């Protein structure tokens, strides 16, 4: 349009595009939605019983690698029917190229977990329990990493308030460093930033 | 003097590039006062938003997706190898 | 329901699960009141747990009670092991927090609807 | 303490002498940061991640202004990217002159350390002198660079960065040619397989050993195509060939600096179109449009459009990647970052078995560990 | 009941006040319609505003720069 | 497979303390402060909690 | 591109190892290496005395707060509410009230000093430029009743100098 | 033979500066000996020195004297007395 | 007036003044009311640094630190202007080479019941012992029967308290025995007549304090401080050798704090349990504590492991 | 060459036989998978169009062009795992239509 | 007397001419204290050696920031210093907590833990407003230990 405006181009839009056209096509049982990012990277809805297969494919083959997972992450949704969203991505070191799996889940039905596939996803996914509460099945050790021996709240979803209900202290009355019920000494205002009249057209909801 | 060159006997010898910038060629000041441009469509009758947008770009075009002979193309093609960078490779 | 479970199937191989892990507990109070240096009495600790699994008991469904068990499971890792400097698990005990009144006199003279 | 400080408590059940189990505890400075991003607006929660390595300051927020220009559809201008190089590849002998020494300080030689921080103060100067303040600077921005830097830095990062290669051809007598540490490290920890890349590692311990890539000249950023340099490689897989980089790089990243004075337009630095830069002081001022682009750009944030991205850079250790979901409003949804330490410290319990204890400090030293980095 | 935590502590407070120093300002006339007042010298101070001075005769301060201005 | 369907009512406990009887939490859709004109702030049914005390320090 | 280091085989013939058995037994290392790159110690130290000398420092530098004024005194402050909602730490607490005399004012103005992670975000959002963060690191008080600063504190820490604030912001504010 | 070669110059420079008593009065407080090039003018009896611009960092040094505002002798100094317009001038800011 | 929880950072109406509050009994006084949070005024005598201790306790602004002689008037005339009640605690062991401690019960409860009661305070407390009896013992424990009466005269509504004998954490009374690593163990005087006494646990004292402290209706109805049960032994000197298995002062040394070769050694076995009509400590409920539990905890010796805790006593008769 | 590059692997040690052993070990194995698949359909194309070109010409050098594998050792391990692969594609089945469609508004991301 | 009163200008000097700290590097203001301790503003021989063991410290410094995790493995080691101990916070998180004020995994000030005798705010404190800390807490060293002894 413009300077300051960043320039696209077609190649990797269309390499990108007909890609993962054939990754729905060949293993057409738990693939259910395949969509282009616009700024050239790739994600891939996957049913949660494909959850070792779709990686097992990609693991090796002579056309898509994608040996090296960079990130698991985690992110909760409510109002969604089924709240989390897993999502997983991975690197093609002879083709320098992203793929995001992205697999819905809920609390209380496992997740077939990663572990012997990449022995990278040890630690991403003891974390993701302590934060969330995503029972990963067989995992060879799940314990309690970042957070304290006393906390249950799995804190990083949108249920717990910000600060916690455990606010330490000492006390002299034995030796101890006991809790406490939590005690602030400002309230934490809560300001107000969205502001109206709907700035975006193009992403715009359809109006029921 | 005897303690000159017995630190050039040792550990090469630089004279030059001290540790301390404590001596001279050391900057002191600057003079001038700064005068700054603004350059990139900052002007009138031709230099204007909606032409310059920079924002409201559209969703990301998704595939054929739920609800022929192709020859197994990858994502790219591969990475050719590198060179070894002739300044002293050994 | 359509979502496989976690360890049990129904309500059979859960309820002698949570009879398992009891007499774990049981056998490991006495050994932390030593291993920790605490001065206490030792029917104090086993008070605690009778107490505690008594709480849960309104559940009328499978999964959630296996949810439960991985909770019970994991902290024989760290307390029967030392991993907690002696003040994580004197958390249970309130010994410093001030007693509640729980009667609807003694809340009307001191609190705004608690 | 003497090992990180005051944290990092791991357990070794160690067979006799040599470890063959060593599992270590994380979580001793958490502080609760994704939570806490949740509650700010991109401006504003910028300084946590400046706070989010230690050392590296303009290595950071180099991979989060870049993680939302993609979302705004916003290049940077042009001097606002040859300033972003001059200090991106500025960190990159300051990231490297602590893997080097503290290292060497655990180890136990202690003049290397003292050698190289005296010559250190000459380049926290330079940020004092440009942005305002000693470590923690607020200067990067989501639209290039916050002001210009003052009428100097030319007469004197020239006068230091001729001599600088004087300061690193110490180490090399201190250390390279020596017996004793060569003693110390060789064939120590060779992890090396494709279980050195099933674990994701990023760069050094990888490259170091076999692997030649790294996201410099296999991506762009910026304009960073226009530079030219290489890659340094490592023979063997031990610790004596992934400290060699770390070595190597630092001499490479002068011929970066160098070839970066010579190339600087000048013009502009905040991106123009004033709904992502505020505008100058002597502009809100005057005229009226330019208050209300710079009391509402400070009262909420810019507006973002949805949809997730990605990235990554080339930090001084490894990677530093944002997985930044913005929903569409001045508060963003999920901010995950991704950093090294949970590649690069899942993998010593295959790295310890079978050495010593006192191998086992000699370990953790090269994959420079910086916590609260941890909190990935 | 709260006077006790400065006892032999000297209770530092501000001794000049801005309450009232504007009125010590010789009120400056020009015999006008509208003047600008940009006041405290040009790129600093409070931004440029107009102020109708046509009463029988004072401005309002700007709103802003606080010195009583007039015709 | 073992699917192994039937119905209970999904209940969990335990995450907070005694805030569970205590709190009546209320949904609501805010309403357009009125000052602007802008509609936008419409359209999400919200929730929000009980206000209690707040004492001088 | 690429390069090799320690990516070379030895010699192996009869002359150089002689150079490699003088070195591992009579120690041409060691002493050729670190008696020498060590002493060397007749260079000048560089210690900042520092009761008496101190250090360099920017016109730009972050520190102790203020609030100015302007020539003959009106307290620059407007309280129009900026400065306190980019604060990311949440440290300004403003309370304004319409004064007597029909401009308006603060009542109560608060910064702590601990909660203050020392942007430079107050320094640039206020329009009638007055909050300044003052370049004087002069701190170190032994009470946390202490640092947390009201209004009239920081007036009289804003006039305890402007010979010295006014000189910094007149060389600088000609870049932003 | 430098042993007197240099020695020369330091011999007018510790003895020659205040005698025996003016030497030795600066030593107990640290070992900040060398009389300073030029002075300052500034303020009370506390020249502040600028040496012969071969330094830096230490090349601006101060004096203080005795008891500014209800001080002791001379045992006590915080390094806070300093006029609040040498913050200008002792900090090389301008 | 109070408001919202009183955990910490509350309010809780009451604006204390509590003089000493550095020894064992003074100090874990300021430990409840550093909880319930209030403005306890706390003035010391000579400490700056043996005070450090006891400022992690009032939260921010809570509590206060003033100096004072004691004999001088205004020196106590200033911190007690603002206050709600007033407790005293002052007081030593042994006389002193510089004062006189005749008077120091006499006229310095009443210098500090001089305007003080005229300025408007409320709810003044002195305490007492459940041995201080003006027949002929002791130098120490009467001319305490002194302070029970000649600063009775002012302030005729106190509620004095008269506590049992305390045994705490980190007290005097039974740390006493025990540290008799010594040529022998000399029993007072090799006889098991009258021991013992009512080592009431020191939690509880300072729990009937903050329970009388907004009674109401506490004032002149003086208390008398129950102890555990029930009486008991000589068998206790063999108790305390049974599981322990056999500030401010100087630079170096004081070289005169001593074990005091005087009526210390009788100034503790001269019980005299006084009139159970008193109230006295039930009523100023809710406190009931035996030895038998907090016995492992202070005693404490190079064992430091095992135990095997038996040792126990039946009431002991006339019980 | 002594060095494979890749540490961690090993010159050990016929080119241009041990290859070829295994991509027609693959190839009896790649006609057992029953034949809608889309599977058998790409990966039957790939490995004729490397064999034609791999078998049998020298030199060692002129193999890794044209067949965008890495170093030669490492070009065996690319067609070497993508038997284990293979077996296991056997056992759960890709090629059956799609299963448990997610309940209609999930994928729609502005909430 | 002139005898008493005497030896605590001696006693009150000989414990302030050699403190030795103790730190607690943890976060940022770990690096800001080590190059106190290069050369530059050299903090050893000004008077204060640098970091010791915890049987041997005076003085020891607390810095970056005490989580929840850290909170009871302060207070033993602050129990093993011995009687004329001092404790400085450096740091502004350990004041009141930075930010992360707000967020549930932080003790909210360190001095609910511990005493501590001189606050010394800001961010990465410059090394510089840290030598002006250290030089506050030896004026604080005019305290007596006669008159004391000599007066009760
Ligand atoms: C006693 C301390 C007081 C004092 O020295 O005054 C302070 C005074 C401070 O004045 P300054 O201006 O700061 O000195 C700066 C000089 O530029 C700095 O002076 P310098 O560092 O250059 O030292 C000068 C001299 C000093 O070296 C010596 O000490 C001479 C050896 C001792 C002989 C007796 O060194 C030499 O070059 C003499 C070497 C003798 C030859 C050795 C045989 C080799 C011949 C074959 C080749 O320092 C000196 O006097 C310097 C001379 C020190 C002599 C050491 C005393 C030995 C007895
Ligand atoms: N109820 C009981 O069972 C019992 C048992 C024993 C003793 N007492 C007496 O009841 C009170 C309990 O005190 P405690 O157990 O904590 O032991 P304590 O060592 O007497 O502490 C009381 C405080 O009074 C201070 N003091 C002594 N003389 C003073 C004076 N002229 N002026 C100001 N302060 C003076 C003491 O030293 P400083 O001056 O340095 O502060 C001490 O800090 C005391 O009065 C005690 O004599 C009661
Ligand atoms: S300085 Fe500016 S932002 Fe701060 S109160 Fe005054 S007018 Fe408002
Ligand atoms: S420096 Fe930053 S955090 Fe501190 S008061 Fe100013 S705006 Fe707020
Ligand atoms: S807030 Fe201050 S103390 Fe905390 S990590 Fe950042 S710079 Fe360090
Ligand atoms: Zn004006």
């Amino acid at each position: 349009t413009r300077p300051t405006v960043r320039p696209r181009n077609d190649v990797a839009h269309k390499q990108l595009s007909a890609f993962g056209e054939y990754v729905a096509e060949i293993l057409p049982k738990y693939v259910q939605q395949v969509q282009v990012s616009c700024f050239n990277e790739l994600e891939i809805c996957i049913h949660p019983d494909g959850v070792i297969p779709v990686l097992t494919f990609l693991r090796d083959h002579s056309n898509a690698q994608f040996k090296s997972l960079a990130d698991l992450t985690a992110v909760d949704i409510p109002t969604r029917q089924n709240r989390f969203e897993i999502v997983y991505n991975l690197l093609s070191l002879r083709f320098n190229s992203r793929i995001r799996v992205k697999t819905y889940t809920d609390e209380l039905t496992p997740i077939e977990s990663s572990v012997p596939v990449y022995k990278a996803a040890n630690w991403y996914e003891r974390e993701i329990w302590d934060m969330f509460g995503v029972f990963f099945a067989n995992h060879p050790d799940l314990r309690r990493i970042l957070t304290d021996y006393g906390f249950e709240g799995h804190p990083f979803r949108k249920d717990f308030p910000l600060s916690g209900y455990v606010e330490l202290r000492y006390d002299d009355e034995v030796k101890r460093v006991v809790a406490e019920p939590v005690e602030l000494a400002q309230e934490f205002r809560k300001f107000d930033l969205n502001s109206p009249w709907e700035a975006f057209p193009a992403y715009r909801q359809p109006p029921e | 003097r005897f303690i000159q060159w017995l630190r050039n006997w040792a550990s090469g010898r630089d004279l030059q590039a001290k540790l301390q910038l404590r001596y001279q060629e050391i900057s002191k000041r600057t003079q001038p006062p700064p005068k700054l441009p603004v350059g990139p469509s900052h002007k009138l009758s031709n230099n204007y938003y909606c032409t310059r947008d920079g924002r409201r770009e559209a969703m990301p075009p998704s595939i054929v997706m739920s609800s022929s002979e192709k020859k197994a193309v990858s994502p790219a093609p591969p990475i050719k190898r590198w060179e070894l960078s002739q300044d002293e490779p050994y | 329901t359509s979502v496989k479970p976690i360890f049990s199937r129904d309500m059979n191989e859960a309820k002698r699960r949570v009879r398992e892990l009891y007499r774990a507990w049981y056998r490991e109070v006495p050994n932390t009141v030593h291993l920790f240096q605490l001065d206490i009495s030792v029917k104090q600790g086993r008070d605690k747990v009778r107490e505690m699994f008594k709480k849960n008991a309104h559940i009328t469904d499978p999964r959630v009670v296996d949810l439960l068990v991985i909770k019970g499971k994991m902290e024989l890792e760290e307390t029967i092991k030392v991993w907690k400097q002696r003040t994580h698990v004197m958390r249970f005990f309130h010994e410093t927090e001030a007693p509640r009144p729980k009667d609807f006199l003694s809340k009307f003279y001191v609190g705004h609807d608690p | 303490h003497p090992a990180a400080h005051g944290v990092l408590r791991l357990v070794m059940e160690l067979s006799g002498e040599m470890v063959r189990k060593c599992d270590p505890h994380i979580g001793l400075l958490h502080r609760g940061t994704e939570k806490l991003i949740e509650y700010k607006t991109y401006l504003q929660a910028l300084p946590y991640f400046d706070r989010l390595d230690y050392v590296s300051m303009m290595c950071n927020e180099q991979a989060y202004s870049l993680a939302v220009e993609k979302l705004l559809n916003i290049q940077p201008p042009p001097r606002a990217q040859w300033i972003r190089v001059l200090f991106g590849e500025i960190t990159r002998l300051l990231n490297h002159i602590m893997a080097v020494t503290t290292h060497a300080l655990d180890i136990g030689a202690m003049t290397p350390f003292f050698w190289m921080f005296e010559e250190r103060e000459k380049m926290f100067e330079f940020y004092e002198r440009v942005s305002g303040a000693r470590m923690h600077a607020a200067y990067v921005r989501p639209g290039g660079v916050h002001q210009d830097l003052p009428l100097g830095l030319m007469d004197d990062i020239y006068e230091f960065s001729k001599n600088f290669s004087l300061r690193i051809d110490e180490l090399e007598e201190m250390l390279t040619n020596n017996r004793i540490w060569r003693n110390r490290t060789v064939d120590i920890g060779i992890v090396t397989a494709e279980d050195a890349l099933n674990y994701g590692f990023s760069g050094v311990m990888l490259r170091g050993s076999g692997i030649q890539w790294d996201l410099r000249k296999t991506q762009p950023y910026d304009v960073y195509d226009q530079v030219e340099f290489d890659v340094p490689i490592g023979s063997r897989g031990d610790c004596y060939d992934r400290y060699l980089c770390r070595v190597e790089e630092m001499r490479q990243s002068i011929r970066i600096i160098s070839q970066c004075l010579n190339k600087m337009p000048p013009g502009e630095i905040k991106v123009d179109d004033a709904k992502v830069s505020p505008p100058k002081r002597a502009e809100m001022k005057t005229s009226m449009e330019s208050l209300i682009h710079h009391f509402k750009l400070y009262t909420e944030g810019y507006q973002v459009p949805p949809g997730a991205t990605y990235t990554a850079i080339e930090a001084p250790k490894g990677e530093f990647g944002v997985y930044l979901v913005s929903d569409g409003s001045s508060r963003p949804y999920r901010c995950k970052i991704k950093a090294p330490g949970f590649a690069h410290l899942a993998g010593l319990d295959k790295m310890s078995k079978g050495h010593m204890l006192a191998d086992v400090v000699a370990i953790i030293g090269t994959q420079d560990i910086v916590f609260g980095e941890v909190d990935r | 009941y709260r006077k006790v935590r400065f006892v032999g502590r000297q209770k530092e407070v501000n001794e000049n006040f801005a309450i009232d120093l504007i009125a010590e300002q010789p009120v400056s006339q020009v015999g006008s319609r509208v003047i600008s007042c940009d006041g405290g010298g040009g790129a600093l101070g409070h931004p440029r505003v107009y102020i109708n001075l046509d009463k029988e005769t004072k401005t309002g301060t700007c709103g802003y720069c606080g010195l009583q201005f007039r015709q | 497979i073992t699917v192994d369907e039937k119905l209970d009512i999904t209940t969990i406990t335990g995450v907070p303390e005694e805030h569970i009887k205590t709190r009546k939490a209320r949904i609501f859709v805010p309403a357009r402060n009125n000052m602007q004109s802008g509609v936008n702030n419409t359209k999400k049914w919200k929730m929000e909690f009980d206000t209690r005390e707040r004492w001088e320090n | 591109t690429y390069k090799y280091v320690n990516l070379r085989e030895p010699s192996m013939d009869m002359k150089s190892v002689t150079d490699r058995a003088a070195q591992t037994l009579l120690w041409t290392e060691l002493i050729r290496g670190l008696g020498m790159t060590l002493s060397y110690l007749f260079r000048e130290p560089a210690t900042i005395n520092y009761p008496f000398e101190k250090g360099p420092l920017s016109p730009r530098f972050r520190g102790e707060h203020a609030l100015r004024r302007y020539p003959s005194g009106e307290e620059r402050c407007i309280a129009c509410k900026l400065c306190e909602a980019v604060c990311p730490a949440q440290a300004i607490t403003i309370e304004a009230e319409p004064r007597a005399d029909g401009s308006r004012r603060t009542t109560r103005y608060d910064i702590d000093m601990t909660k203050c992670i020392y942007c430079g975000f107050c320094q640039e959002a206020c329009p009638v430029d007055a909050i300044v963060e003052g370049p004087n690191f002069e701190f170190s008080t032994e009470t946390h009743e202490e640092l947390l600063y009201n209004k009239e504190k920081l007036l009289n820490n804003g006039d305890k100098w402007e010979a010295e604030i006014a000189a910094n912001i007149q060389a600088d504010y000609l870049y932003r | 033979m430098e042993l007197l070669q240099v020695l020369k110059r330091g011999l007018q420079q510790v003895s020659g500066h205040g005698g025996l008593r003016g030497y030795l009065r600066v030593l107990f407080r640290a070992n900040d000996v060398r009389v300073g090039t030029l002075v300052g003018e500034d303020k009370y009896g506390n020249k502040y020195y600028e040496d012969n611009k071969q330094f830096f960092g230490r090349h601006r040094w101060v004096i203080y004297t005795t008891e500014m505002n209800g001080k002791n002798t001379f045992w006590d100094v915080d390094g806070s007395m300093v006029p609040p317009e040498w913050h200008r001038w002792l900090h090389c800011m301008t | 007036i109070p408001h919202g929880k009183g955990g910490r950072s509350s309010v809780s109406g009451i604006v204390a003044t509590v003089f000493g509050a550095t020894g064992f009994l003074g100090r874990y006084v300021v430990n409840h009311l550093g909880r319930m949070g209030s403005q306890v005024i706390v003035p010391h005598r000579c400490e700056p640094y043996d005070t450090m201790h006891l400022r992690p306790m009032g939260d921010l602004g809570q509590i206060i630190f003033m100096d004072w002689n004691g004999r001088d008037k205004d020196s106590i005339r200033r911190a007690v202007e603002h206050s709600s009640v007033v407790i005293n605690l002052v007081g030593r062991e042994w006389e002193t080479q510089n004062f006189d401690f005749e008077d120091v019960f006499v006229k310095i409860p009443q210098a500090i019941a001089q305007v003080s009661k005229e300025a408007g305070v409320e709810k003044f407390i002195h305490i007492s012992h459940l041995n201080a009896d003006i027949k002929s013992s002791s130098k120490y424990l009467r001319s305490k029967a002194v302070g029970e009466k000649e600063v009775r005269e002012t302030f005729p509504e106190a509620t004095i308290i008269k506590p049992a004998e305390i045994f705490g954490r980190e007290d005097r009374f039974l740390n006493y025995f025990a540290n008799i690593r010594w040529f022998g163990g000399v029993p007072l005087i090799s006889l098991g007549k009258k021991t013992v006494k009512q080592p009431v646990y020191i939690v509880d004292v300072t729990k009937g304090i903050i329970n009388a402290i907004k009674d109401p209706d506490a004032r002149g109805k003086t208390f008398a401080f129950v102890g555990p049960s029930r009486y008991l032994l000589f068998d206790l000197v063999q108790y305390v050798f049974a599981v322990a298995h056999r500030i401010g002062r100087l630079f170096e040394i004081s070289p005169f704090e001593p074990w005091t070769t005087r009526d210390k050694v009788e100034r503790i076995h001269t019980t005299d349990k006084i009139l159970p009509h008193l109230p006295g400590l039930e009523d100023l409920g809710v406190e009931a504590t035996p030895l038998e539990l907090k016995a492992i905890e202070v005693l404490r010796r190079h064992r430091t492991y095992r135990w095997l805790s038996s040792e126990i006593e039946d009431v002991q008769p006339a019980k | 060459k002594k060095t494979t590059g890749l540490v961690g692997l090993a010159v050990c040690e016929t080119p241009h036989e041990r290859l070829k052993i295994l991509y027609t070990k693959i190839l009896d194995v790649l006609g057992h998978i029953p034949k809608n698949a889309a599977y058998r359909k790409y990966t039957e194309q790939i490995t004729n169009e490397k064999l034609s070109m791999v078998k049998a010409e020298p030199d060692v050098k002129k193999l890794e062009e044209r067949l965008q594998g890495g170093q030669i050792e490492e070009v065996i391990l690319q067609a070497e795992n993508e038997l284990s692969l293979a077996r296991k594609m056997i056992q759960w089945k890709p090629w059956e239509p799609l299963v448990e469609e997610p309940p209609a508004s999930q994928w729609k991301w502005p909430i | 007397e002139y005898v008493v009163a005497k030896l605590d200008d001696l006693i009150n000097w000989a414990r302030r001419s050699s403190l030795w700290p103790m730190t607690f590097g943890l976060a940022c203001c770990a690096v800001e204290m080590m190059h106190m301790a290069a050369p530059r503003y050299d903090m050893d021989r000004f008077g204060v050696v640098f970091r010791a063991s915890p049987r041997q410290s005076d003085v020891m410094i607390v810095a970056g920031t005490l989580t929840n995790k850290m909170a009871p493995a302060l207070r033993k080691v602050y129990d093993q210093m011995p009687e004329p101990r001092y404790v400085v916070s450096m740091g502004s998180c350990a004041n009141g907590g930075g930010y992360y004020h707000y967020s549930y995994s932080v003790v909210r000030g360190c001095d609910r833990i511990v005493p501590v005798d001189i606050y010394v705010p800001g961010c990465p404190p410059t090394a510089e407003a840290l030598l002006y800390g250290i030089l506050q807490l030896q004026k604080k060293i005019k305290r007596e230990k006669r008159l004391r002894i000599w007066y009760r």
